[PDB]
């Protein structure tokens, strides 16, 4: 409703919404460790970049 | 309206008032504001021997809640 300011009053309306759905599932894209495993055909990568 | 029939309808009258303040309290216990805003302060009816010329006693009234 309308508030006066004649009175302190509470600014009653109503609304009551519903539901909490799940909007996104976000990939954290930091730089893991790294793991030495001392084989010669393995690597990891420093900075961004995927292999195709 | 017949009168013992008079005496027994304001009893029922009365009782149904002091019900209905009741279930108001009952319902607004809990109610921060009232409409301008001021606190719901509990109501109660107030009973009174009805007939006041005669025979001092018939009947109850319900005035002045």
């Amino acid at each position: 409703g309308a508030q006066s300011s004649e009175q302190t009053t509470l600014p009653s309306g109503l609304q009551i919404g519903t539901g909490v759905r799940p909007v996104a599932t976000e990939r954290l894209h930091s730089q893991g460790n790294l793991s030495q495993t001392n084989n010669s055909k393995d690597v990891a990568i420093k900075g961004q970049g995927f292999f195709q | 309206l017949l009168n013992i029939f008079d005496i027994a309808g304001s009893a029922l009258a009365a009782q149904s008032k002091r019900l209905n303040v009741a279930a108001s309290n009952l319902a607004n216990a809990d109610s921060v504001t009232g409409p301008d805003g001021q606190p719901y302060r509990a109501k109660q009816v107030v009973f009174q021997v009805d007939a006041a010329p005669g025979q001092a006693t018939g009947g109850v009234k319900v005035a002045s809640v």
